[PDB]
RNA sequence: UUAUUAUAUGCACUUGUAUGAUUAACAAUGCGAAAGAUUCAGGAUACCUUCGGGACCCGUCUUGAAACACGGACCAAGGAGU
RNA sequence: GCUGGUUCCUUCCGAAGUUUCCCUCAGGAUAGCUGGUGCAUUUUAAUAAAUAAUCUUAUCUGGUAAAGCGAAU
RNA sequence: AGAUCAAGGUUAUGAUAUAAAUGUCCCAGUGGGCCACUUUUGGUAAGCAGAACUGGCGCUGUGGGAUGAACCAAACGUAAU
RNA sequence: ACCUAUACAUUACCGCUAAAGUAGAUGAUUUAUAUUACUUGUGAUAUAAAUUUUGAAACUUUAGUGAGUAGGAAGGUACAAU
């Protein structure tokens, strides 16, 4: 009859996933964060002193608080609805980058460097993002092997 | 073995009501102007159309 | 093969005739080398003088509506839907009795004891030729089994 | 449909790790030529990866049985599946085309083992040419010549005149 | 600009309003499932002809 | 679809047209087709056939 | 070279093509007849007469009333948002 | 906080049966939906290089089937 | 991190926008519900209860299984085809 | 091959929502004609004729569009006295 309260339901979640206990990395106590990058808010099991609760975890979000050994972050959660903004803080091992930023500022360079090398000829940018398309109309030879290649099934009594 | 041209250029014809219609099925079918019976525009096709053309 | 057939029926262009499209005869003759020209018999019933009978059955009914603006007819002659389309755009007409005059005789004599609502049929309905038909005002409700008729007006060959 | 024959092979797209795919074919009968572009898919899922949309259908082709006028007969082995049994089968019907083989194979099979034709693989379509055929209801018909005096007519029930006058007296000898 | 798609299609059909197909006679062959087991709607892309022909 | 007639021919079973082509022919059918006396009731399709007015 | 098309038709006129939700020449049928008054369509105005389908008999609380759920015999005047 | 009746016509729009709190559990406040009242403005408002919603592209996110005992428990 | 100059393509996925954007009255109501498919506890169970995710019934006529609030077609200005 | 829905389509029509147009009429406007400036030919003058009104809360025109109790606002009518 309760969720209510503080930390019910982290069966599998808040813990550590096979083969990582113990004692914590190094490396993400070395991480920095200006004010936009934009970052994640995941769950952890090796430094107890701050969670987020039950419903973040899972969940990514913008900083807009730089501090001693926390982050505080702006998160979108569901309200039915008025879906707010949410000011969580937490200290740094709980989080995790975003990378998907991590396409779009590749995405940033090449634009700058494809139109500066079609600087030289004008057309054309083509520097939109598509996706694949429907191809081509190919003739194929054999050329390798002719047909008949003739796999039908038999396959049910066993 | 030539093969034909993969093609483009679909078109889109509704066949079936307003009502006892799938949950996320009403947001895709306002998103190509097809509301009555038997109306239809084109689409400009590749596969992101496609994961929207199956979803009705 | 099939591109004398393109031609050879072309001689009932070439017997009626018109431009003479055709050489080879197509006569239904009696004759040994001449069996062909395909008739779809068999039926022989006249039912097409004038006033040619056809008695009538209801409305265009649905089962739970009626439509009563139009009507729906049983042609006598007819039994294939090949039949009943040459009673495409016909008249529809129907008589019926009662007891006072109050009209004179002036457009063509009436001592005036008939009296008749008016129609026109369509279109064939039925896959063995019943063949719906609308009227000047609506079929009067209780002729379902009165001897309506149909005559020849308009016609063609 | 009266069950057309399309031949039809596959591509699976020609991804650069290993290009030219080795183009598996089929034989597929069907209904229609719209609908062999979707049936071929579930034959092909037996046996290799190859899942749409990871590979093409190069060039369906309609084939135009060759030998019409001639009254070869032919056999087809079999799959059904009725409710629980799923089994192979082996049957024969004497058919003019192949064509018309399988369009009465499907409306002898859906009549009388019910045997959709969701249930149902063409695996495999041989000539016969002659004594082999087990299939008593068959090949009774071999042994030209025949006297045959099985009358029949469509029984058009009569004709038009639905009150008739002349007592309709089948037999006529 | 749509026949042959180009790159200004995009605005060359959000210029037509939807049509309004009328019904086909003959009619809808069954209007249950998918084409390719009972037939209709779907994956048709080359029997659209035969439809157009009578629906509009 | 058919009636028969009562004229049985000759053939081989596998027979071409082109031998068929020749023993009809031969057999003499077209002479006595129309010479059957209820095949001159054949004739009402022959020539009571739209029976002009 | 061979095909091809439109541009190189002003001047008046014409019941005249098409264009402003592109329907209209003809023909018949008839006198708004001093007052009087025939003719053609329409017309359940609210009946009665004749047939084809439809169809539970009205409030209301309730998920649900045709209710084998409560209130209603009929009518004129009075009555409840100040 | 419980039942009965709550009287003229058309046009427009069109819900609720939920969370909390309460000697409440047949009722009320509360947000919710709705309707009204305009008002500010997009080359997404008047003779796009800016948005807000579904798929794509990319990037994280969970242990439910399906498994798994020739690992733990 | 901030203000301010310098260079800068065509603005950067598809498909639309029946128009988008907000502050009051806290505006009349309503705070008892029902069902089918899957997913599903309680019970041997039921036209019972108890739910999550949709669609519908209450608010809704309707053509169709004679019948039947939900079934499946389709969501209802007056008219002919 | 046919079969029927108040659904789908097209013509009319109703109301509703949206968009758009119209006010120097002691003018505007054609139709003719006299003349003319004459610029071949286009314009101004003069005569003759006729069309030209609305609670701009009007009027023209265009597209789309219409279910409904619980409930809110929209103009419309009865029965009053001042």
């Amino acid at each position: 009859t309760n969720s209510k309260g503080y930390r019910r339901g982290t069966r599998d979640m808040f813990s550590r996933p096979f083969r990582k206990h113990g004692v914590i990395p190094l490396s993400t106590y070395m991480r920095v964060f200006k004010i936009g990058d934009i970052v994640d808010i995941k769950g952890h099991g090796a430094v107890q002193k701050g969670l987020p609760y039950k419903a973040y975890h899972g969940k990514t979000g913008r900083i807009f608080n730089v501090t001693q050994h926390a982050v505080g972050v702006i998160v979108n959660k569901r309200v039915r609805g008025k879906i707010l903004a949410k000011r969580v803080n937490v200290r740094i091992e709980h989080i995790h980058h975003s990378k998907c930023r991590e396409d779009f500022l590749r995405r940033v360079k090449e634009n700058e460097r494809l139109l500066k090398e079609a600087k030289e000829k004008g057309q054309w940018v083509s520097l939109k993002r598509q996706p694949e398309q429907p191809k081509k109309a190919h003739f194929v030879k054999k050329l390798e092997e002719p047909i008949a290649l003739a796999p039908i099934p038999y396959e049910f009594i066993a | 073995f030539y093969v034909p041209a993969e093609a483009k250029l679909a078109f889109v014809v509704r066949i079936r009501g307003i009502n006892k219609v799938a949950p996320k099925v009403r947001k895709v079918l306002q998103l190509f102007r097809l509301r009555q019976i038997n109306n239809g525009v084109f689409i400009k096709l590749n596969k992101a159309t496609i994961n929207m053309l199956r979803i009705a | 093969m099939a591109d004398t057939q393109a031609k050879s029926t072309t001689a009932p262009k070439a017997a009626k005739a018109q431009k003479a499209p055709k050489a080879v005869k197509a006569p239904k003759a009696e004759k040994p080398a001449a069996s062909e020209a395909k008739v779809s018999a068999k039926k022989y019933k006249r039912h097409g003088r004038l006033f040619a009978k056809a008695v009538f059955t209801g409305y265009k009914r649905g089962l739970r509506n009626q439509h009563e603006n139009q009507a729906i007819l049983k042609i006598e002659g007819a039994r294939r839907k090949e039949h009943g389309s040459f009673y495409v755009g016909k008249r529809c007409v129907y008589v019926y009795k009662a007891e006072t005059k109050k009209c004179v005789p002036q457009h063509p004599e009436r001592k005036t004891r008939v009296r008749a609502v008016w129609g026109k049929v369509t279109r064939i309905h039925g896959n063995t030729g019943a063949v719906r038909a609308r009227f000047n005002r609506n079929l009067p409700g209780h002729a379902m089994g009165h001897r309506i008729r149909i005559m020849l007006y308009p016609s063609r060959i | 449909g009266l069950l057309k024959e399309y031949e039809v092979v596959g591509r699976k797209l020609p991804s650069e790790k290993e290009p030219q795919t080795p183009l598996y074919k089929m034989r597929i009968f069907a209904p229609d030529n719209i609908v062999a572009k979707s049936r071929f898919w579930y034959f092909l899922r037996q046996l290799k990866k190859f899942k749409k949309t990871t590979g093409e259908i190069v060039s369906i082709k309609q084939v135009y049985e060759t030998s019409p006028v001639k009254i070869k007969n032919f056999g087809i082995w079999l799959r059904y599946d009725s409710r629980s049994g799923t089994h192979n089968m082996y049957r024969e019907y004497r058919d003019l085309t192949v064509g018309g083989a399988v369009t009465q194979c499907y409306r002898d099979m859906g009549a009388r083992h019910r045997a959709r034709a969701h249930s149902i693989q063409i695996i495999k379509v041989d000539s016969i040419p002659a004594a082999k055929t087990r299939r008593v209801h068959v090949k009774q018909f071999h042994d030209s010549k025949i006297k045959f005096p099985l009358v029949q007519r469509v029984h058009h029930k009569g004709n038009r005149k639905l009150f008739s006058f002349r007592k309709p007296r089948t037999y006529f000898q | 600009e749509i026949f042959t798609v180009g790159p200004n299609f995009k605005y060359a059909s959000n210029f037509l309003w939807p049509f309004k197909l009328n019904t086909p006679t003959g009619g809808w062959r069954k209007k249950a499932n998918h084409y390719v087991n009972g037939g209709d709607f779907g994956n048709r892309e080359d029997q659209i002809n035969r439809l157009l022909r009578k629906m509009v | 679809n058919l009636h028969l007639t009562k004229y049985r021919i000759k053939f081989p079973y596998t027979a071409p047209t082109r031998i068929v082509r020749k023993a009809w022919t031969e057999s003499d059918l077209k002479a006595q087709w129309k010479v059957s006396p209820w095949s001159v009731k054949a004739q009402n399709i022959c020539k009571r056939s739209s029976l002009n007015d």
